DNA sequence: TTTTTTTTTTTTT
């Protein structure tokens, strides 16, 4: 025998729940309705409770039993102790939301299985229909199966309710006066007018050819948030440990040559300045290191999400770097590898709302032409790199390839690509020694 | 079950006997082997502070006793703070069983000839305690 | 039949606390995974509980049964009945951690059990099987158990816990006065100074065009390595038989020319030299030498712990060379073969702790250019070479390519890399009759 | 068996 689906203790929990707290009505009543339900007696309860809602009764023990009464139903239905044992199997109400899903869905296989048991009919035992008119009942039925599902996929949307959304969105920015800086702060004021911050779900890049300062600048940006904003900034750092990472930010935040601190000939006023870098970084406590190797996607959007779980949010996220995130699914092609990891991690940054700064390799081919600036297509295996980003921006400092140039200290930030904004470069000066990146204040040279 | 755990814990605790309210309000005979746990919290409360070696020395004459030995060997926790919290939201669960078998006695009560409105009313406040999560 | 080593009751205390409380999830995913459960029952509610979370619904013994019935497993585990005992059975869920990790401690011992079988197993019947297979079979899975025990440090961490490991380190080397050598000795001033020795834990790369002074240069730092410290120290010559290797050196070491030692033609004063040198060697007695040809990377890394447990740790590790290792999976594409060596070469330093010399070669594109020096970019087959390496040293000797140099018998080491610290190029004179490399004591001329 | 995308080395015009 086959026994159509259904769950009684659902069926139990969400008649149980909304007694105690009629809050969570309009959740239960928009989800389901008393047509969802398998067996009679729950229906006409559910009836009654719909009915003394309206009625602007409160949904409770007492009022349900006095309408079943004064209706008759309540011998039907039961009495006081059944009515006290549907209550009483109930978990939580806070779930009713997943046992009124769960019912959502018995009822919907419910309905399929008897247009199902119609279909068979109606195929089995003509009754003078024609094999088109079959096709028709089946294309109908079908086609009311997809309509009773009220959306819950996100179909195609009129323009008027994008209109709507879209307006309101416009009006609230105009109120907050941030003056452009509409998402995360930079720290560089030439940088913040072309980006005009980290915009959340972004899937920033940083590349450049080894040892250009790569992670120097994106340490730089995730100082600069942690010290700019509350929530917690996260950082996977597969390439180097957490000391080294560490011992950098010393430099950087203190202003102190990283040589003497990596070896440790240190004076009074360099342990003067450490600990006052010390102090601010234990005032604020917003940054996390996770320095594990060979992180799946999979990995990495799990232990994101924990800390924004756990913390209220995420303002940043960054990935040092692309190229050494592994699929092992995907093994046998690293073009499929790399496309699924910038696929994941353009997913992650619009699950939770927030920019992801992860950076990445260039090919060699850069340099075997006259300019060695960086462009898009240089990428390393990028297939979808420069496609799935949104903003690109390379690190170039010419004096690495010629000795005499006048750039002496000066590296450029050349924007490659920007979806909703305009492309240039931005001047920065370079100070290797304290492993840091400054506003260049000398005189602006417009960019052609 | 949650019977032999406690005993675990009392025997293992002695002190955590000191804060059981009392028992002889209910029959020992509504949940398994509730006698002796009633028994050891008054044998606490009769020498208050006393080594757990002691404790079960106050038994050693019985047959009992090797239950009580194995409930100490068994769920050994060093952390004496959590172990308290277990003994303390248990006793609210045992709490919860009595409540329970009541409200299941009442139920019965109804069948064998219904409920008053004071009853039904009564078994309706009964069913926050089993709710109150 | 010998009872396996398993806790049930373990196993149902997790289980029974998970359904009670949904916020130790976490707790619970990194000690455990639904194959550590013994019973397929437990396997399948575990599998289930998970599907759940990950689809972000709640946890309880309603949602359970559906999520089973689905995919018919709820027979299998027992039916309802024994997910309501089990729910029953459960007090609380506050010592599930240590639950969770004797769980975790019986598999691994049944995990290793069965490793113990197989290995049994394989011996009774060879199959074919050599005595070498055996072996290699036997370690592999040593390894593998022992990988598997040591995943339980990652996890992302504060910025506290990050704070106070590295000022504790800081502190430690400004108590040692070194006075800069903070790593191992190189030997020569001015190398000291730019890297402040070999650090632990690197990845050095010595690159050079055939018949620079590639192997000559490794081996310098070698010898003055071993008898300025007491571990020893290990050497893989991929291209030269030992004895080659030990003329060279004991013409190096005695200062006497090495035509003289290959042919044979000592004297009396030249024998009084060797002997010298020999009796210095045997007195440390801490280099060892490896001269079979084609090893993989396990090969080298089997070698290299063997050494190091036996006599407490190793002082240096040399690579002669690169490129000549093997990596039988990816005999098809040589660029991913020398992705791989790279990646294994890196991974091997960081786990003993020892700077690893690996030396590389370079690409004929240095000989159609004006200028001959070595850049980055020229490493051959270097799919990651430039990019793993924490430092790179070129060696050039200008006296090679134009015949009319005023840099006659000058080795210009040019530091192409390096992670953390500066670069630029030291000067030393080269001996070729000695097969050696002194530190020049002419003018000092500034680096560009 | 075929079509696709990425690396690295050589030889020619
Ligand atoms: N003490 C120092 N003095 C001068 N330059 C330094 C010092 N420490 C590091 N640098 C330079 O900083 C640069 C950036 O290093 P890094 O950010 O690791 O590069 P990437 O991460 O892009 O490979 C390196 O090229 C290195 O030469
Ligand atoms: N007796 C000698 N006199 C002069 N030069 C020598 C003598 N022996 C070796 N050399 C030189 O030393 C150089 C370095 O050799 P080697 O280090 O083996 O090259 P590679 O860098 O390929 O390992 C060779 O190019 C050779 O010309
Ligand atoms: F040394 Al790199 F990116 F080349 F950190
Ligand atoms: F002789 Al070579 F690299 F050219 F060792
Ligand atoms: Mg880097
Ligand atoms: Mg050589």
């Amino acid at each position: 025998l086959k026994v159509p689906p259904h769950s009684i203790e659902a069926e139990q929990s969400v008649l149980g729940g909304l007694m105690l707290d009629n809050e969570r009505w309009d959740d239960v009543a928009e989800r389901v309705v008393a047509d969802d339900f398998y067996t009679r007696p729950h229906r006409h309860i559910f009836t009654e409770m719909a009915r003394l809602q309206e009625s602007g009764s409160p949904i409770d023990l007492i009022t349900l039993a006095e309408s079943l009464e004064r209706q008759g139903q309540l011998d039907s239905v039961g009495g006081c102790a059944y009515l006290a044992e549907l209550s009483k199997n109930t978990p939580s109400a806070a779930n009713i939301s997943a046992y009124a899903d769960i019912v959502r869905e018995r009822a919907v296989v419910r309905e399929m299985i008897s247009v199902a048991n119609e279909i068979a009919e109606a195929g089995f035992d003509p009754q003078g229909r024609t094999s088109e008119d079959l096709l028709d009942l089946a294309e109908s039925r079908v086609f009311k199966i997809a309509e009773s599902r009220a959306n819950k996929d996100e179909g195609p949307k009129n323009i008027a309710d994008v209109l709507d959304a879209t307006v309101a969105r416009i009006e609230q920015l105009f109120q907050q006066p941030h003056d452009g800086v509409t998402g995360v702060n930079t720290g560089y004021d030439d940088l913040n007018k072309k980006t005009a911050g980290l915009q959340p779900s972004d899937l920033i890049i940083v590349a450049a050819r080894p040892s250009m300062g790569k992670t120097t600048f994106a340490m730089n940006l995730v100082e600069n948030a942690a010290m700019l904003q509350d929530k917690p900034v996260l950082i996977f750092s597969l390439e180097m440990p957490s000391e080294q990472i560490m011992m950098r930010s010393l430099a950087s935040l203190s202003r102190v040559d990283q040589t003497k601190i990596r070896t440790g000939q240190l004076d009074d006023e360099d342990w003067a300045r450490i600990s006052g870098t010390m102090g601010i970084l234990l005032e604020k406590r917003n940054i996390y290191i996770d320095d594990s190797s060979g992180l799946t996607p999979t990995e990495v959007r799990s232990r994101a999400r924990r800390i924004a779980r756990e913390h209220g949010g995420i303002g940043l996220i960054m990935i040092d770097y692309l190229q050494l995130m592994r699929v092992p699914a995907l093994s046998d092609n690293r073009t499929l590898e790399i496309a699924e990891i910038s696929r994941s991690l353009k997913a992650l940054a619009k699950e939770l709302n927030v920019p992801v700064v992860a950076l990445s390799q260039l090919n060699r081919s850069l340099e075997q032409r006259a300019d060695k600036r960086p462009v898009n297509s240089d990428l390393r295996e990028s297939g979808s790199i420069e496609q799935d980003a949104d903003l690109i921006m390379f690190i170039y400092r010419d004096e690495v390839y010629h000795e005499n140039s006048d750039l002496k200290g000066i590296a450029e930030i050349i924007i490659g690509k920007q979806r909703n904004g305009p492309i240039g470069t931005v001047r920065l000066t370079f100070n290797g020694q304290w492993s840091r990146f400054d506003n260049y204040a000398g005189p602006q040279y417009d960019d052609e | 079950t949650t019977m032999r755990i406690l005993i675990g814990l009392l025997v293992q605790n002695p002190e955590l006997a000191t804060l059981v309210p009392p028992l002889e309000n209910l029959d020992e005979n509504k949940l398994p082997g509730l006698g002796l746990f009633r028994e050891l919290v008054n044998t606490c409360l009769s020498q208050p502070g006393l080594t757990t070696g002691q404790l079960l020395e106050h038994y050693r004459g019985t047959n009992n006793a090797a239950t009580l030995e194995k409930l100490s060997m068994w769920d050994d926790i060093a952390d004496k703070n959590i172990a308290e919290q277990t003994f303390t939201d248990s006793l609210n669960h045992m709490f919860d069983s009595l409540l329970e078998l009541r409200q299941e006695e009442l139920i019965a009560r109804e069948r064998t000839h219904g409920l008053s409105n004071e009853e039904c009313l009564e078994l309706w406040t009964l069913n926050q305690e089993l709710a109150k999560k």
